[PDB]
DNA sequence: CACCACCACGCGGGCGGTAGCGTGCTTTTTTCGATCTTCC
DNA sequence: GGAAGATCGAAAAAAGCACGCTACCGCCCGCGTGGTGGTG
RNA sequence: UGGCGGUAGCGU
């Protein structure tokens, strides 16, 4: 029907060829007559007939009103930054006091002084009309802004300031000046004209979009439209009185006024002055209100919409239902059915009109259960819980008619759905097509769905009673009945157990066949006797024959049922899996009822160590607070000390308690007594996993601990009481904060939650796989992540499902391990861990060379079934979803001098260069340095980084064993590390004008103090400090190795013991420089947006030396200066920043100089894309690995490419971009490479970061960007600009109305691409 | 609560919202984002035109249940051109070009 | 919305909304009064000599 | 009498062109009035296009091969009817 | 049959007043007067 | 060697603030003038 | 034969 969508601002003449008349009286409906007045805003003779299969006429015959004078548009001249102000190159506050009839502007300059664009107040006015008078021209109002803008041309006014451009230099003015360019070029390359800003024709809605609905009483609506329509009208026609009647000037200015300012209200109401207040004492509806906000027709009709075939009601447990199966009401089958029953009563005959259909259908006859049974038989129904986090959220399922009226739900999709059966209600679809039953029978049904999209794990977990029947059904005693005979089968043990001969956990040895998979690919039997309980061999009995019968010889708690289901799936399939799951539930469930599991109050052991540990403790601070009150120690240690002994105490309670709980049960067997594991249903259900923990359980029992008040401190005295015990009031009304604190942080989270989700899939919704392989040899290193003491990370976690970049070496041997391009499964992942490999380069998202949209090889598997990722997957929609989906489990309210080497291995030093000392220890002069533990494997176990001059125990290459200490250094302050060995003198830091002289606290030496510069007067400041190192000779020695000689220039407030003229030793002190993020949500809202920390860290652009200079106002001033290249940089540095790097020394690119945040965008700017890349990556993992959520890289790297989409030109080259245009990256690289196959040059750019917002906005389709926020501002510049639009996207597909590229509609837009280009 | 098929509203041609009057779910941006991550395209098309917006394509699809054939004509949903209208009201024009 | 300490004896640190109006909607207590200038007040019973 | 389509997905290879094809052949059976080539255990179209595509019977080739077939038969005999 | 009471009604808009009204969020962009700097 | 350029800190303005559902009420000119009908 | 606003509640 349509390829794209062009929007741009209107002229006069289309907008009178929209309208079909004119509206020239404000009446809209006669009360008495109800018939519309003629010429008014509901006229028959404008908008069509009100009556005639519809009167569509109504609903799309526009009108147009005539304006007496003028009125300019507030869009164009009130959203920031105001169009008819740049384009007229005049501040906006000259615009609107000009607009509104306070002062004049000039618009023919003539021959007299003043120039073309003057502000002229009224004795100004009649000042020039005295002294001048007689031809130039000053006008007033909305007029005159329309002939500034007709006046103007655009072609001259564009090349002159093009070409002053070319010859400028100020940045600020290079800005302003590349905008309005950038907004000149616009308009002259579409047919838009600068006068068309200026309203003179102004459209009308058709009535039935602004309906006046009949109230049942005599009166109508309000209708905030017409009543603005009205107010416009009377305006107009007031003013058209005025003309006609030759009125004096401050008439119709007033007039004017007023008209503009209605208009302005009915456009954008409460934009520029107050909103007009309507008979409900608020602002009325504007044209704009309808538009923008989350109750515009964006959000609310478009993006989403209420839907027939669709019922909501609670849920229920079906334990009965199958995996692929869920329980319908008969009611609200038979209502959501209609169509299809009216359908076949009228196939099979019963009746001879549809409405006997309906009558048959109303009446309940006998045979309507038996037609809806047939059309219900397979046509899936999709069920939906209202908070849809992720894409689970919403599945297929079989429907099985019930009585009742709530709707039946299988257990082990609750997981999927986060739906627990205490109120919470699911809402139920009808797929209604042939396409969409078979989407739902291949896509979204529960069978497909086992494993989490986000990370890959199973969404199909027991949880709470089934564990409990399989741990309780798997368990042994010591002196059961029927212990110890031979049992033919698993079949002779049911029966024995159902006859009652023997007890389920009786140890006897059963003879069992198992069969296993040799590498044909059938299945060998074995049979042998085995040691087992009665109710595992009645468990082996639902085993598929493929897995062995080491599963279910153990306890078989919730991970050992996990295991088990995983190793199903991975040996047999999927189908067999399904009914294995099925019938664990179904055995579970049985088994937990015939157990008679049961709490009650004696089942909570409350031991009498607890009693006597808490009156130790009691005894303890007693002790402390005499101690305090001698005075031996103060308040901060004191309350430590009572918080350390108190959780000590705690830590005691619970050890005895669960001591006491797990082997509580001594038993006697055939002869004497044995200590078993205890049977106690709470210690059960502790253990078995079903539900609870260590901590609950503890607070059962044993003592509650300490409880932090509101602020977040700790309380001195905790909870020592029980739940199963009485809490007094002090102790419930402590727990109350935690309580209340919990309850408004999940309360106050979800809405930052969803906001962040919002954003995510805005930013990323056009993102889908389009192409299979690049060919890009580019990738990205991953290696296991390590902080100091831990492997978080392994490599076999970051680099599954992931296609090599590069082929891998094998370490030692120089002998390729994989292929250039494998994909990365088990196999071999397996084989890089028992080879030994630490980094691995992978094709990653980020760097995919596919534009619009990115390839399945760069992506990797698709993590949620086996294969690998296919062709069309809207692999943006799933990262933004599986990002947003843990937000809720976040949290947002606000709350070392050596190293310790803990493993055995060699140790190795990077980026380092250091000096033996006198003592012999290496001591670094390094900023950056850092260390790693490697193995006898040769894997990075440990990481750290030194500081400044800091001690090394021992040097490289050399194996240290766990506990020792190997490098050492003060945080109090930073030494200052000499490389040569000779006298120390003093040069330009004489006493009194720029240092100062201290007498020690105790010992009185007098110490060399380096005054501020800001401190010390002009006399000092000139000159620097200087402590050189002389040899024998008497002068300076210089650096081995470098030219310039050792002389060491004291910053501030430097601090030096020793005196001049001592002998020191190369590594030794010479100067000691004083030395001085909460949140999961925030944290992760502001990695996303790439927000500005408010203490962002000084990087060095370029690499050189350092130098300083003047001190300028009141902040320091920094110069660097390449070996080899020119010194034009400059940093402009406050003194409240340290400063990391000394006077004389050496840097590189992206070098830390001030200590603080990262700005993502310097780390773009300074190391590359892929530096932040990993930036990004480690901190939101970060982040969600410290509330144990687990979420591939993928996801992140994809929000990652997505924020990376714009690129600022350089050089131009020969392209036509702009020196200052900021444009896609996709079209700077189809350009270059469009260039390069021609033989030209093409034009350097440079990537930029945006926010997620920013970039969502920032983007080719003018209509996602509306849809997602700012709707005026986006619709302004699409319009001011001439954008067209092509869909190409989901979103854009999603409001039009039309198949999205990503499914089973991307070979149909595919077809649909390959015929518009044929 | 349950609706095949009852009144819509008078504006935007979509169906009713709550339970005293007769209407249905609203299938919001969550669910078209989960149904988008979906290989759901020709449902996504079903929950937006033919059972929420498009006169002529709910009435096509009804005939065509009632007759037998689940087939359906995704047509132009009615929000859509309610929209463009709303923007043309402005001094911005907005069309659909062919080419 | 949260529990201060002062709310002792004057308004309930359990009874209030679960939503997004929790803290700000209380329960007064059981024994709770107001004061002529409208501040909240409990009762004690004075101890004189142990 | 369909629980699981892996087998299905497998035989096209990509989950996707599998729906377009089920849909296909459903509409040729329920609306051109075709003969499916499995017994139906009195089941849907979908299933039984489904389940004739397990053993290969349907797929995007041959149907598109003997949908020409067809077609050029009703050529013919529309050509033959003009003569 | 010119005087009071009922309903159109008309333009009017912020209302009522012999003036103000407003008062517990966070982030981004503009901008605008004031200040320091540097060279033509 | 004093006014444009650059900075810059404060003030203002604009944009945003999860989804689905249930129940209830309150309101949907105006006002105060004048044309016109009833009337002592 | 609809909208706006306020209030309270439910599931997250
Ligand atoms: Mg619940
Ligand atoms: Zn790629």
């Amino acid at each position: 029907e349509f390829d794209a969508i062009k929007i741009a601002l209107a002229s006069p003449d289309m907008i009178r060829s929209w309208s079909f008349g004119e509206v020239k009286k404000p009446e809209t409906i006669n009360y008495r007559t109800f018939k519309p007045e003629r010429d008014g805003l509901f006229c028959a003779r404008i908008f069509g007939p009100v009556k005639d299969t519809q009167t569509k006429v109504r609903r799309e015959r526009m009108g147009h009103i005539e304006l007496a004078s003028p009125t300019a548009h507030i869009w164009f001249l009130k959203s920031l930054p105001s169009r008819i102000g740049l384009l007229l190159d005049m501040p906006l506050r000259d615009i609107e006091r000009v607009l509104y009839f306070e002062s004049y502007v000039v618009i023919e300059g003539g021959m007299t002084n003043l120039e073309r664009q003057q502000i002229l107040t009224e004795e100004q006015y009649l000042d020039a009309l005295e002294e001048f008078g007689d031809e130039f021209d000053a006008k007033m109002g909305a007029e005159a802004i329309q002939a500034l803008l007709k006046s103007m041309d655009l072609e001259q006014e564009c090349e002159q300031l093009r070409e002053e451009l070319n010859e400028t230099n100020s940045e600020t003015k290079r800005k302003k000046l590349t905008k309005r360019i950038k907004l000149l070029e616009a308009f002259v390359q579409s047919g838009n004209k600068p006068e068309w800003m200026i309203l003179t024709v102004l459209p009308v809605l058709p009535p039935d979009l602004r309906p006046l609905v009949p109230l049942d009483g005599g009166r109508f609506a309000t209708s905030d439209l017409n009543d603005l329509y009205r107010r416009v009208i009377n305006r107009n026609n007031r003013l058209k009185r005025l003309l006609d009647l030759a009125a004096p000037d401050i008439i119709v200015r007033n007039e004017k006024r007023m008209l503009q300012e209605a208009v302005d209200a009915l456009l954008d109401n409460g934009r520029r002055g107050r909103a007009i207040t309507g008979s409900n004492k608020r602002p009325l509806k504007s044209l704009a209100d309808m538009i923008k906000g989350k109750q515009g027709r964006f959000r609310q009709n478009l993006l989403g919409k209420r839907v027939d075939y669709s019922g909501r009601s609670v849920i229920t447990v079906g334990p009965y239902l199958r995996l692929h199966q869920c329980g319908l009401p008969k009611k609200m089958a038979l209502e959501l059915f209609k169509p299809f029953i009216y359908g076949k009563l009228e196939l099979r005959g019963l009746a001879t009109t549809i409405k006997a259909a309906k009558k048959m259908v109303e009446r309940e006859e006998a045979v309507v259960w038996d037609i809806l049974d047939e059309v219900i038989r397979e046509h899936p129904v999709l069920l939906n819980r209202a908070p849809t986090l992720h894409r689970l959220g919403i599945q297929a399922f079989e429907p099985v008619l019930i009585e009742g009226k709530a709707i039946q739900l299988h257990p082990l999709v609750c997981a999927a759905y986060n739906a627990d059966f205490d109120g919470d209600q699911m809402a139920v679809h009808v797929p209604l097509t042939l396409e969409a039953q078979l989407e739902a029978r291949a896509l979204m049904m529960s069978t497909n769905n086992i494993l989490s999209p986000a990370n890959g794990e199973p969404i199909i977990v027991p949880s709470q009673d089934v564990v409990l029947g399989l741990y309780y059904m798997t368990r042994d005693c010591v002196n059961a009945k029927g212990e110890g005979m031979v049992l033919t089968g698993p079949k002779e043990a049911e029966r024995l157990y159902r006859s009652g001969l023997a007890s389920l956990h009786a140890r006897v040895k059963v003879r069992i066949t198992e069969y296993e998979k040799d590498a044909n690919g059938e299945l060998v039997a074995k049979t042998s006797l085995k040691d087992t309980t009665v109710g595992r061999a009645i468990l082996w009995m639902i085993v598929p024959k493929g897995l062995p019968y080491s599963i279910v010889n153990q306890a078989l708690g919730k991970k050992a049922i996990s295991k088990m289901l995983n190793t199903c799936y991975r040996i047999l399939g999927l189908k067999p899996t399904v009914i294995f799951a099925d019938q664990i539930m179904y055995t579970g469930f049985a088994y937990a009822a015939r157990s008679g599991a049961s709490v009650g109050i004696d089942d909570m052991v409350i031991p009498e160590k607890k009693h006597e540990i808490i009156s130790e403790a009691e005894a303890e601070v007693a002790e402390i607070q005499e101690q305090f009150q001698s005075g031996l120690v103060t308040a901060g240690e004191r309350y430590n000390k009572v918080i350390d002994i108190w959780a000590a105490a705690n830590d005691r309670v619970s050890k005895a308690m669960m001591d006491n709980l797990q082997t509580e049960t001594v038993i006697n067997r055939d002869g004497q007594e044995e200590k078993q594991v205890s049977f106690n249903s709470i210690y059960m259900m502790a253990d078995s996993g079903a539900r609870g923990s260590a901590a609950q359980i503890r607070q059962l029992a044993g003592m509650r601990g300490l409880m932090a008040k509101p602020d977040g401190s700790i309380i001195e005295t905790p909870i020592t009481a029980n739940f199963r015990e009485g809490l007094n009031v002090l102790q419930y009304f402590i727990s109350t904060h935690g309580a209340r604190k919990g309850l408004a942080d999940t309360a106050l989270k979800t809405a930052n939650s969803g906001y962040l989700t919002r954003r995510l899939v805005d930013v990323a919704q056009d993102l889908v796989v389009t192409e299979d392989d690049c060919g890009t040899h580019e990738g990205i290193m991953m290696t296991p992540v390590i902080e100091g003491g831990d492997v978080k990370e392994p490599l076999r976690d970051r680099v599954l499902g992931r296609v090599t970049a590069e082929d891998v070496l094998k370490p030692g041997t120089a002998d390729i391990l994989v292929p250039r391009n494998t994909l990365l499964h088990e196999q071999w992942c397996d084989l890089l861990e028992e080879n030994s490999v630490d980094a691995v380069k992978v094709r990653s998202v980020v760097s995919c060379d596919t534009d619009f949209g990115v390839c399945a090889h760069c992506y990797g598997r698709d993590l949620a079934r086996g294969h690998i990722i296919n062709k069309g997957e809207a692999i943006g929609v799933i990262a933004a979803q599986s990002i947003g989906e843990p937000g809720t489990q976040l949290t947002m309210r606000t709350f070392e001098s050596s190293i310790q080497v803990k493993n055995k291995g060699s140790i190795k030093l990077s980026n380092v260069k250091s000096v033996v000392n006198s003592s012999g220890k290496l001591v670094i002069t390094s900023r950056n340095t850092e260390l790693k533990l490697i193995d006898e494997f040769g894997r990075t176990k440990e990481s750290y980084k030194v500081p400044y001059g800091a001690v090394l125990a021992k040097g490289d290459g050399e194996q240290v064993a766990g506990g020792e200490t190997v490098a050492n250094w003060d945080p109090h302050t930073m030494p200052v590390i000499t490389e040569v060995s000779g006298f120390v003198r003093f040069t330009d830091m004489i006493d009194g004008q720029t240092i100062t002289r201290q007498t020690d606290e105790l010992t009185g030496l007098s110490s060399l103090v380096v005054l501020d510069s800001a401190e010390r007067t002009a006399g000092g400041k000139d000159l620097r400090p200087a402590l050189k190192i002389v040899d024998a000779q008497g002068n300076d020695v210089l650096i081995p190795g470098t030219d310039m000689p050792a002389q060491y220039f004291l910053p501030g407030k430097a601090i030096v013991q020793l005196e001049d003229g001592v002998q020191i030793s190369s590594g030794d002190t010479l100067a000691r420089i004083p030395q001085e993020i909460t949140g999961g949500l925030p944290r992760v809202a502001d990695l996303f947006e790439a927000r500005r920390p408010k203490e962002p860290a000084i990087l060095a652009e370029i690499s050189g030396i350092v130098s300083f200079g003047k001190e300028t106002k009141g902040k320091r001033r920094l110069v660097i200066t390449p070996v080899d290249g020119s010194d034009p940089y400059e940093e402009m540095i406050p003194k409240w920043r340290q400063l990391n790097v000394f006077e004389g020394e050496r840097v590189e690119r992206g070098d830390v100089i001030s200590d603080g945040p990262e700005a993502p965008h310097d780390i773009l700017r300074l190391r590359g894309v892929h530096a932040v890349t990993r930036y990004i990556v480690n901190e939101v993992q970060d982040v969600y690995r410290l509330q144990g959520v687990k979420i591939n890289d993928k996801h992140i790297e994809v929000i990652v490419r997505q924020m990376l989409r714009k690129a600022t030109i350089v050089n131009a080259g020969s392209s036509d971009f702009l020196e200052g245009e900021q444009v896609e990256y996709s079209r700077v690289k189809i350009a270059n490479r469009e260039l390069e196959a021609n033989g030209k040059v093409g034009a350097t750019y440079s990537r930029d970061l945006l926010g997620i917002t920013k970039a969502s906005l920032a983007t080719e389709s003018f209509i996602s960007a509306a849809s997602f926020q700012e709707t005026t501002r986006v619709l302004t510049e699409a319009a001011v600009a001439g954008k067209r639009d092509e869909l190409r996207g989901l979103k854009e597909n999603v409001i039009v109305g039309r198949l999205i590229p990503a499914g089973t509609g991307y070979a149909y837009h595919q077809d649909r691409m390959r015929r518009r280009a044929a | 609560h349950a609706r095949s098929t009852g009144s819509y509203s008078l504006v935007t041609q979509q169906p009713l919202g709550g339970k005293a009057q007769f209407g249905g779910q609203r299938f919001g941006e969550m669910e078209v984002w989960a149904l988008e991550a979906y290989g759901a395209a020709y449902t996504l098309q079903e929950m937006l035109t033919v059972k929420s917006d498009d006169v002529n394509g709910r009435t096509k699809m009804y005939k065509n249940i009632v007759d037998g054939n689940h087939q359906m004509e995704p047509g132009m949903p009615e929000s859509f051109n309610v929209l463009l209208k709303e923007i043309r009201s402005l001094g911005i024009n907005i069309e659909l070009e062919d080419e | 919305r949260d529990v201060h300490p002062t709310h002792y004896g004057r308004v309930c640190p359990i009874e209030t909304p679960e939503g997004p109006n929790i803290g700000l909607i209380n329960s007064l207590s059981v024994y709770a009064q107001t004061n002529e200038y409208g501040f909240l007040e409990t009762p004690y019973r004075k101890v004189t000599d142990g | 009498a369909r629980v699981t389509v892996q087998d299905a997905v497998e035989k096209i290879g990509n989950r996707f062109d599998l729906v377009l094809v089920a849909a296909r052949r459903a509409r040729q059976m329920q609306v051109g009035g075709k003969d499916p080539l499995v017994p139906e255990e009195n089941d849907k179209t979908t299933v039984i296009a489904l389940r004739e595509i397990e053993e290969g019977l349907i797929n995007n080739q041959i149907l598109d091969v003997r949908e020409r077939q067809e077609q050029q038969e009703q050529e013919a005999a529309e050509l033959q009817a003009v003569t």
